[PDB]
């Protein structure tokens, strides 16, 4: 029985953390983050928000492999804005129109339909 | 093919044709025209030439001009060419004496 | 052997339509309107049911259910 | 099951040095099946790239140079052809004519109707694409593939 | 950020099953991501433990133990205040955990009897019963109305086994599917050129597609990018179609929340220093 | 403003030369109005819809800020030096690969063609006053075309 279990898809380990940061060697102002157990779902979308920003100069993404549940993101900015806090404001402009999307949808809904219950 | 064809093509002339002659394509050579000895080695290469192609032809009866060997000059000459930057335009800054020998 | 909870390629529960199905059959020659019916739109549905084979009815019939 | 057996391995035997077969001097292994499909329709220079899909492209090549390209096309919007990101892809510098011999053109006559470029021949100058399509004859088990002249 | 636009929804149509809707003014993105949270993420209540007491049945042990765990589950009022297993300090199971269920079943009668959703039973509080025939004033209704035929019986049969029904969601197994389906379709008119149609004329034009009543068939805007994504969501029944959408929604700010502080993490625990 | 290399305005001949063609390239078939040089050149007709009959307006340079070298070129958004030849309304990069012309006899030299490669699609121009601007090295051109006149 050589396959793992299903919940190992999802579930993170106790010895591995959940972002890894690295610098890269080769040109200034680029970042790598290690994204471990996160799949194309939260990988995309992030790529697409850091491509919305005006001062990213390069944003992307690659799983890996299939089998192995990882994904990396690299990112370059322009010589006067850090890659953490552009990654940190990606995140958080995303909380912010999921939760009016969220709140759109919602009175959306109170709408006088009458099968909301 | 062709004798006369080949001659054409590989001999280096010394008449020079008023075709800018020694100043055209080649530099400084224009100063060694006047050189005797420069002329018979080079008379001298183009006689081994006839002779090498005389048993060239004696070796491929069939007159076939595919044969493996190593190397491959002529990609090689390009990537000399390419990397030097060496317009083709632009005149030559070579030494025919150095090349033979 | 019995026709599966939800179709395979989506997930539309499906074993529920299968003894309707048959009452349609029965009632009329219309294999398309009974489909129809059952509400099975897609194609992927409606191979499931279109295509089982209930085998388990021969399958009951031996006696011995008690080996 | 020793150091002494995998140190010959690793030098005789290993597979990358396995490229070139010494029954005919050309390449045992090339560019095969829907990759080799899909390199030809990549390759066409009637394909345009947005900086979304070049930077992901661009992202999955291991030994990229770490500097973007600049774009063939500047404006109204940034595009980059095909031709242009496979020339990421050659290493170094090699270079090769021809290498196509696809069914394109008209044999024997066509490439003396003056070269109005066709574009079919494929050109390879200094690690860069210049042009054409690539195909099993430019990339394949041929004599002189790309791959041939990059080993 | 000011470059956020902040999105817009309107719901076409709205039913016991599907629930049908427009999202205009995003990215496409956003609107694939959160397509795959309706299939994988939202978290749902599926059988996950059988324990077979008794079984004669025709069918294998195995198999109906698979027939079983494929069965719906209402979850509305309950997927939430439960919580996940292995997260729970209790050894095996517990009331705070799970719910269980016991079915009992014996052919006594000559005529082939049925075992079916009904005949499950729950011995958790009817807050969490099977999907049909409950507080049913329903028109759905249809003869036997059984949900899944789980087996037949001839005389002589008989079933019995404990079920024990867990909290989970799709990307671990398919029976945690909260969907029946999950249509998506963008820019109908294919005006983008995201596609590229050889003879367009042979090419049907969807309920989306009417804007060009014509048959001129796509006229052409490279100064467009995606905008107003169509979708129908439609409910496998376990859970209705608006809380599918309302628990995507807020598990995937739950996730996005968390890579946060995660991050955070980073940046309070070893000092982001290394770049 | 960069420096300028080559300035015209060209009127077109033909659109589709042969046939063969493609889709989402054209070829252009064109001739100066100083009707002493020739041209032949690709260009992306999905964007930029050109038609027969009308005279276009083209130039070429090797640069764009002040009159200087800039071929590092991470293109960079960031910059917002107006020295661009930006008012144009269809821009390409490349590099020149090929020149020709004859260079056998008495003077020789006579006119000129040059070959120019912008990332796959193709250019062809021919003249003769235009030979200190031609190379078969040397990347680092811009072909700029505007206006599409009157
Ligand atoms: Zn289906
Ligand atoms: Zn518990």
């Amino acid at each position: 029985m050589n396959a793992p279990p299903a919940f190992e898809s999802f579930l993170l380990f106790e010895g591995e953390k959940k972002i890894t940061i690295n610098k890269d060697t080769k040109v200034p102002n680029a970042c790598l983050f290690t994204i471990n157990k996160e799949d194309h779902t939260l990988g995309n979308i992030i790529k697409s928000q850091l491509l919305k920003d005006p001062q990213v100069l390069f944003a992307g993404y690659k799983v890996p492999h299939p089998l192995e549940h990882k994904i990396i993101i690299r990112v370059q900015t322009t010589p006067d804005y850090s890659p953490q806090e552009a990654f940190t404001n990606a995140i958080t402009d995303l909380i912010s129109e999921l939760s009016l999307l969220e709140e759109r949808f919602r009175v959306a809904i109170k709408d006088k339909q009458e099968g909301i219950e | 093919p062709s004798n006369k064809a080949f001659e054409k093509k590989f001999r280096f002339d010394y008449t020079n044709e008023r075709a800018l002659r020694r100043t055209l394509q080649e530099d400084l050579v224009k100063d060694v025209l006047s050189n005797a000895h420069i002329q018979n080695e080079l008379e001298r290469e183009f006689e081994r030439m006839r002779e090498d192609r005389e048993v060239l032809r004696v070796i491929f009866p069939t007159g076939d001009s595919k044969v493996v060997l190593p190397c491959n000059l002529l990609r090689m000459i390009w990537n000399a060419q390419k990397i030097f930057h060496i317009n083709p335009r632009l005149p030559s800054d070579l030494h025919p004496i150095k090349v033979v020998e | 052997m019995i026709i599966p909870v939800r179709c395979f390629t989506c997930g539309k529960i499906v074993g529920n339509k299968w003894e309707a199905y048959l009452g349609l059959l029965q009632a009329e020659y219309t294999e398309g309107d009974a489909l129809d019916a059952l509400g099975l739109k897609r194609y992927c549905c409606r191979r499931m049911l279109l295509a089982h084979v209930d085998l388990i009815e021969k399958l009951l019939n031996y006696a011995p259910l008690e080996k | 099951q020793s150091l002494e057996t995998r140190a010959e391995i690793q030098e005789l035997a290993m597979v990358p040095r396995m490229i070139v077969t010494p029954q005919s001097n050309r390449p045992v292994m090339g560019i095969v099946q829907d990759t080799l499909t899909a390199v030809r329709k990549f390759t066409k220079r009637d394909v345009f790239l947005e900086r979304g899909e070049v930077m992901n492209l661009l992202m999955f090549l291991s030994t990229w140079d770490g500097k973007v390209p600049q774009p063939a096309i500047l404006k109204p919007r940034p595009l980059w052809t095909g031709k242009q990101i496979f020339s990421l892809i050659i290493p170094g510098h090699i270079n090769c004519i021809r290498t196509h011999s696809t069914h394109p053109d008209d044999e024997d006559s066509g490439p003396y109707k003056h070269i109005s470029p066709g574009d079919t021949k494929v050109v390879v100058e200094n690690g860069e694409l210049i042009m054409g399509i690539l195909c099993k004859k430019s990339l394949g088990t041929s004599a002189g593939s790309l791959v041939h002249i990059s080993y | 950020m000011p470059y956020a636009n902040q999105p817009t929804v309107r719901i076409t149509e709205l039913t016991d099953e599907n629930v049908k809707f427009i999202i205009e003014n995003t990215d496409l993105a956003v609107a694939n991501s959160i397509r795959r949270v309706f299939i994988a993420e939202v978290p749902i209540i599926a059988i996950d433990w059988v324990q077979i007491d008794a079984n004669s049945s025709v069918l294998h042990d195995e198999f109906i133990a698979h027939r079983l765990g494929l069965i719906p589950l209402i979850s509305d009022d309950i997927v939430d205040k439960l919580q996940y297993s292995r997260d729970c300090t209790c050894e095996e199971f517990c009331p705070e955990c799970s719910v269980e269920f016991t079915l009992d079943v014996r052919c006594n009668e000559d005529q082939t009897r049925h075992v079916t959703s009904r005949d499950l039973i729950s011995n958790s509080p009817r807050v969490i019963p099977v999907t049909s025939r409950n507080r049913d004033n329903d028109p759905n209704d249809y003869v036997e109305q059984d949900d899944i035929l789980i087996v037949k019986l001839r005389k002589g049969q008989e079933l019995r086994l404990r079920a024990y029904a867990k909290k989970g969601f799709g990307k671990e197994h398919a029976k945690w599917n909260p969907t029946a389906g999950v249509a998506f379709e963008y820019d109908p008119d294919n005006a983008l050129r995201h596609t590229v149609y050889p003879k367009p004329e042979e090419w049907p034009k969807s309920e989306y597609s009417e804007l060009d009543e014509d048959e001129s068939q796509a006229p052409y805007d490279p100064n467009g990018k995606p905008e107003r994504f169509y979708y129908n969501v439609e409910s496998c029944g376990s859970l209705r179609p608006e809380t599918i959408v309302l628990s995507a929604l807020s598990g995937l700010k739950k996730k996005l929340s968390d890579l946060q502080t995660q991050l955070s993490h980073e940046i309070q625990s070893d000092v982001l220093t290394i770049n | 403003m960069a420096g300028i290399l080559f300035e015209d305005i060209f009127d077109v001949k033909d659109i589709d030369p042969e046939g063969k063609k493609f889709d989402r390239v054209s070829r252009l078939h064109c001739e100066s109005e100083s009707f002493k040089m020739d041209l032949i050149l690709d260009v992306n007709i999905q964007i930029y819809p050109v038609d027969l009959g009308d005279k276009f307006r083209l130039v070429i340079a090797s640069t764009l800020y002040e009159d200087g070298t800039l071929d590092d070129g991470e293109y960079n958004p960031t910059d917002d030096r107006p020295s661009r030849a930006d008012q144009f309304e269809y821009v390409m990069y490349g590099k020149v690969y090929r020149i020709e012309g004859d260079e056998t006899s008495t003077e020789a030299a006579t006119r000129l063609s040059a070959y120019v490669s912008y990332g796959g699609l193709l250019m062809r121009l021919q003249g003769d006053a235009n030979n200190l601007h031609g190379f078969e090295v040397d990347s680092r051109v811009y072909l700029l075309m505007k206006k599409l006149a009157f």
